[PDB]
């Protein structure tokens, strides 16, 4: 009720017992979510890895016109193609 | 403490019709109807030298407060330190203040206002640029709360009192017109407001007269009856006329802050002149010969070369000098406001400029329907 | 009329310099692009006008028109 | 087996950062939700229960959905520091009651009302005459701090269910230690 | 240790029960709210990782 230099000495001392108790496990929360979102991070990558197509390697004979490229696979025949856009 | 405030009574009119309201009120336990009662306290009129008496009681809140919203509590300890007068322990007092509480909400912001507000008055080198940066890098994510702007440009105008503080003074002199909205204060603080906004962008490098101005309200509804000088210098200079007999006046009249910049503002006419004079011709015959230049601006011949090419350095136009003709062409590209005199004409040569194209639709149409399909 | 949709975008700012705050939605441009099956799924949904490729003199003069 | 669709409706305005009781209002409040969606979850599993603010806003923080988990994670951390603005707050309910995905619900509506209302009473008996020409139940609960026998509540209610309607209860706490045992004795079966 | 002795012995009324009603009050309270926010966070993610 009033101020002593005994119940207030001991006032805190049975509740820094408490407020340590629940931060302790606060930082072994959030190295938890860290490392979970880092596995996330890892799926994510995968998800986008796993819409991919492949891509034929082949080799350029010579240029027909200014959109028409004679390219030639590494077994397979000639093709007449052209570029994308800034190529 | 029922006893307390039953000592403590005294020293303001009217005294049991508060005072018995603030001890029932402690006793509900509610922290608004009690807070505005506190901050009613506050705001009192008087000499208010019941600060000891309130630090404890504004201790006996802070003890078991833990539900009232800091903002509101920093809005009204700012005001109790400051009637304290104390400039040896305000600052060791509102750094306890602002570090008791670094909750989500952004009362740090009004503190670290709070920090610099009390100290811009010695010593204002060693962390007030630390302080005003501070508070605009936390003036982030919430445009909201409207006071943390208001109190930045309050200590952006203790700021003004230094040497190289001119531009960035009336940009956000600007800025606090632009984020308030009512007046709450009377005429004679206002006029001193619109004496040094006029200041503010007269003494600039890169302003002219920076046009919304004028019709701001705030400033020609309370200085057209006084003094009546600064509108009409500013009426020159929209106008962008020389004008030597007004612009003396004004140098007559305002006597410090003037003589320093007389050169200068003569200077920043003779390149507002060209953007009233190439206006003043709608593009038909925008070469313009030496003649009228200095004519106008009241330059001789020898220095309208080393005009032209100051306002070509800035960019408020952008075409040539021809001296084989002594002649200036023009490409003007920095637009500003104007009239409605200039709106009607704008829009004779808009219905010409309608009439002649649906005219000439009318003959490719008639001359070419049957290939039209 | 010749009238395609509109975007506006989300920008906060108070207003120009020294006038009330509000939102004030800017406008950015827009335009319309197909894919390469969902533009030749359009040619053989239409069937009937068309409007070749390069004009011989009637589509030119209407599009001036 | 009652087939409803129960719309909670929680104060965070900014008087509700006090206790007047012993604990904290906000969870006297966040409990007073734990006993109502615990009762609507017992008496029939086919219902379902939403929360809706309407301070400063009327944002939809949980949709209308018979799972209770969403609710109890939004049902913390809500901070409370807004305006109090209940004139929308009724007709936001009832459009909420409107975008169900089954019309075979019957429609109650609770609300939470920890902080004092300002409003015209016009405004009161408009929503009140439309909610007779659209057959609503609202029940109004007071926390907090309360005039007691207000000359608008006890109107509203009146005006809502007039000339023998359903009986929307008026819970009116008294400041002090007392839990929702007032709004457990008649509202949690008779509402 | 010696600080938690010397702060109750000089002063009676002056941050007794006035520090350690700030720092441990203000501390549960981002205590409480944040077991469970960072709890709700973390089951969501096992969800997302699944």
């Amino acid at each position: 009720m009033a101020d002593p230099r005994d119940k207030a000495l001991q006032d805190y001392r049975k509740k820094l017992l408490e407020h340590k108790e629940i931060d302790g496990r606060l930082k072994e929360l959030r190295e938890q979510l860290k490392e979970l979102t880092k596995q996330y991070e890892k799926s994510e990558n995968d998800l986008k890895a796993l819409q991919s197509v492949g891509q034929i390697v082949g080799e350029v004979l010579k240029q027909l016109t200014e959109e028409k490229f004679i390219v030639k696979a590494t077994n397979g025949p000639r093709y007449v193609v052209g570029c994308r856009r800034q190529l | 403490v029922p006893g307390f405030l039953q000592q403590s009574q005294n020293s303001g009119p009217g005294q049991p019709a508060v005072w018995h309201r603030l001890e029932e009120l402690y006793t509900k336990k509610l922290w608004h109807q009690l807070t505005l009662q506190v901050l009613d306290f506050v705001q009192d009129p008087c000499f208010a030298q019941g600060d000891g008496l309130i630090k404890l009681y504004e201790n006996f809140i802070s003890e078991f407060e833990h539900r009232v919203n800091p903002l509101s509590l920093v809005e009204i300890i700012l005001h109790v330190v400051r009637q304290m007068t104390d400039p040896n322990v305000a600052l060791t007092f509102l750094e306890k203040t602002r570090e008791k509480v670094k909750s989500s909400d952004e009362a740090v912001i009004l503190c670290k206002t709070a920090i610099g507000a009390l100290k811009l008055n010695i010593g204002d080198l060693q962390v007030t640029k630390e302080t005003i940066e501070d508070v605009e890098e936390m003036l982030n994510n919430l445009p909201g709360v409207t006071s943390v702007h208001s109190r930045f440009y309050d200590l952006s105008s203790k700021y003004y009192q230094t040497i190289g503080n001119h531009a960035s003074y009336y940009k956000d002199a600007l800025r606090f017109l632009g984020c308030v909205d009512i007046k709450d204060l009377p005429v004679s603080e206002q006029q001193e407001r619109a004496f040094t906004l006029g200041l503010a962008g007269l003494l600039g490098e890169g302003v002219f007269n920076f046009g919304e101005l004028l019709m701001h309200p705030v400033l020609e509804s309370l200085r057209n009856t006084d003094r009546q000088w600064l509108i009409d210098t500013l009426y020159a200079f929209n106008s962008g006329n020389v004008e030597r007999f007004q612009t003396l006046k004004t140098a007559w009249g305002q006597q410090p802050d003037l003589a320093a910049n007389e050169a200068q503002l003569l200077r920043k006419i003779q390149l507002l002149c060209l953007m009233e004079m190439t206006f003043t011709r709608p593009a038909n015959h925008r070469q313009l010969t030496f003649e009228e230049i200095a004519k106008s601006a009241k330059i001789t011949v020898n220095e309208v070369e080393l005009l032209v090419m100051k306002a070509l350095s800035v960019g408020l136009v952008k075409g040539s000098i021809d001296e084989v003709d002594k002649r200036v062409h023009m490409t003007w590209v920095q637009p500003r406001v104007l009239d409605l005199q200039q709106i009607k004409g704008m829009k004779d040569r808009l219905e010409f400029w309608c009439t002649d194209v649906k005219s000439m639709e009318m003959l490719v149409e008639h001359q070419a329907h049957d290939i039209l399909t | 009329l010749g009238l395609p949709t509109e975007a506006y975008i989300s920008v906060e700012e108070v207003h120009d310099d020294g006038t009330p705050t509000s939102k004030t939605f800017e406008h950015v441009t827009s335009e319309i692009g197909a894919e390469e099956a969902e533009e030749v799924g359009v040619e053989h949904l239409l069937r009937d006008i068309k409007d070749t490729t390069v004009g011989t003199l009637s589509q030119r003069i209407t599009n001036q028109v | 087996m009652v087939l409803e669709s129960t719309m909670v409706c929680v104060d965070n305005s900014e008087y509700m950062r006090n206790g007047d009781f012993l604990p904290t209002r906000l969870q006297a409040q966040q409990d007073a939700v734990n006993i109502v969606c615990h009762s609507k979850t017992r008496s029939n599993p086919e219902n379902n229960v939403g929360l809706i603010t309407l301070a400063n806003d009327c944002e939809v923080l949980t949709t209308l959905t018979p799972d209770t988990g969403r609710i109890l994670s939004k049902l913390h951390t809500v901070q409370p520091k807004g305006k109090i603005t209940f004139c929308t707050g009724i007709r936001v309910a009832h459009l909420a009651l409107k975008h169900r995905q089954g019309k075979n619900h019957k429609m109650r509506i609770i609300a939470f009302v920890g902080s004092p209302v300002e409003d015209n009473e016009k405004d009161l008996v408009k929503l009140a005459k439309r909610l007779k020409k659209e057959k609503v139940n609202v029940d109004i609960i007071n926390f907090g701090e309360e005039e007691v026998n207000t000359e608008k509540l006890t109107a509203f209610v009146n005006t809502l269910n007039g000339k023998d309607g359903t009986g929307s209860h008026l819970v009116t706490v008294p400041p002090g230690p007392s839990l929702a045992d007032a709004l457990i004795s008649s509202p949690i079966l008779a509402g | 240790e010696q600080d938690g002795i010397g702060e109750e012995v000089l002063k009676m009324s002056t941050e007794e029960i006035i520090q350690r009603t700030r720092l441990l009050d203000s501390e549960i309270k981002i205590m409480k709210s944040e077991v469970l926010r960072v709890t709700h966070e973390l089951q969501a993610m096992k969800d997302k990782i699944k």
